[PDB]
């Protein structure tokens, strides 16, 4: 009972986590500190390392170099366990019918990928591999966790930081969407996500606007890193899968009071010095371990703590079960006018496409002789109201850029209102 | 260069 896995070093052995290794810059191969006679304490002094085979022709190694309280305050506060609200469901039982029954109102934790339909690389997939497929020269968004600021840099420059010792900075890559890279073919969203996604179901293949590039996020979180409380852009529901390590989620239900507190907190310039979990009633501590998948519903205010080096894949999506919440979080995001780095591209365009489908569903309901579900009719009313606000004569200029081609909002709005009026009877 | 620590 065997399989084939990558190996390294001259010894041609698989990666052993208890042995110090150094990557030769010439052949890009990792060598054990024992195999090539380089002790771990010697590693910081080495600027360029060449293995002995490469040293013969590529030259000798250039062995000439020449906050904490926020984490402590997070671990200090006592939080209810996520077992109270976060449900555990096997992947095979996490179906579209299950979503309709439970309404997707609380987070779901799937301990085993089996049945989810999720496609991820094997645990023998390392950050060095991420650099090769995404691209060493690709500019990525790196978050200075201590300073809570974002800075763009080369991916090879960050992965150089990742594969170093005595990391004087706490840097994270949580905004790396690789759907346009070679690594896009390695990760596919869970089948439940694709069924629920508005873009997956209702976005035309001939659409001139690019689809929201929010499907295949990759996360590389260093040890003792911290991600502050936030709402995914556009109230988008999210799925997080931990390939290696683990990550702790602090989830707050998007109650009316909690959402108002978040907006007031997030808008404050000193929001990086205010622990938001101390303002809410209940904040749940969810530990998502290696190989586990966490589904986060629309609008939930969540923060992540990373105790060990963790590699995770995430994705955002929009579904018909939380149309009201998705709009409300978008309204909060629109009023905040925060940075558009974590934004949801063409969120309104997806709504316009959804509204077009609802009109066709209303027409089909007349032909099929069946009433549309009440949550769709209510969601149509919510979307129709948003359509009027977006295409109001005073505010059409802002939302016109996200209007799909060959679209008559006045015709679409009037038809939706009439069909909704009919369906209410 | 790039290194991998122990555990
Ligand atoms: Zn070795
Ligand atoms: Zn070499």
């Amino acid at each position: 009972n065997m399989a084939t896995v990558p190996v390294y070093c001259v010894c041609r052995l698989p990666y052993d986590v208890t042995r110090f290794m150094i990557e030769c810059d010439a052949c890009k191969d990792w060598f054990h500190g024992s195999c090539v006679g380089v002790e771990e304490e010697e590693a910081p002094d080495i600027d360029i390392y060449h293995c002995p085979n490469c040293e013969k022709t590529h030259g000798k190694s250039t062995l000439k170099k020449k906050s904490q309280l926020f984490i402590k305050e997070l671990r200090s506060r006592t939080f209810p366990s996520a077992e109270d609200v976060v449900a555990r469901v096997p992947g095979s039982q996490l179906t579209l019918g299950y979503m309709e029954e439970h309404g997707f109102t609380e987070p779901i934790l799937v301990p085993k990928k089996d049945g989810l339909g999720l496609a991820v690389p094997a645990p023998t997939f390392y950050v060095s591999d991420v650099e090769n497929y995404v691209g060493p020269e690709r500019s990525v968004d790196v978050t200075d966790v201590t300073k809570q600021k974002d800075c763009k840099m080369k991916l090879k420059e960050f992965v150089d930081y990742y594969y170093s010792t005595n990391r004087k900075r706490v840097l994270n890559v949580t905004n790396l969407e690789f759907s346009d890279t070679r690594m896009s073919s390695f990760v596919e969203p869970p089948d439940i996500v694709k069924k629920l996604s508005w873009v997956e179901n209702y976005w035309p293949d001939d659409a001139l606007l690019a689809k929201p590039k929010v499907t295949k996020y990759c996360l590389i979180c260093v040890k003792d890193s911290y991600t502050d409380f936030h709402i995914d852009s556009g109230g988008a529901s999210a799925w997080y899968h931990v390939l290696k390590g683990e990550k702790t989620f602090y989830l707050i239900r998007p109650a009316s009071a909690n959402i108002s507190l978040y907006e007031r907190w997030r808008s404050a310039s000193n929001h990086s010095e205010m622990f938001f979990a101390d303002q809410v009633d209940k904040c749940y501590k969810c530990i998502v371990k290696q190989g586990q998948t966490l589904f986060i519903p629309s609008g939930w205010i969540y923060a992540t703590l990373t105790p060990v080096d963790c590699l995770a894949f995430a994705g955002h999506f929009l579904h018909s079960l939380s149309v009201e919440m998705q709009m409300r979080a978008y309204e909060v995001e629109r009023r905040l006018k925060l940075g558009s780095l974590t934004q949801f591209p063409n969120f309104e365009t997806a709504c316009w496409y959804m509204g077009k489908h609802l009109l066709e569903a209303f027409k089909g309901s007349h032909k099929s002789g069946k009433q549309l579900p009440p949550h769709l009719v209510q969601g149509a009313k919510i979307l129709n109201g948003a359509f009027r606000s977006w295409t109001k004569k005073q505010a059409l200029a802002e939302h016109e850029d996200e209007l799909p081609e060959h679209f008559k909002p006045s015709q679409l709005i009037k038809d939706l209102a009439k069909e909704i009026r009919l369906s209410e009877n | 260069a790039r290194t991998k620590q122990t555990a």
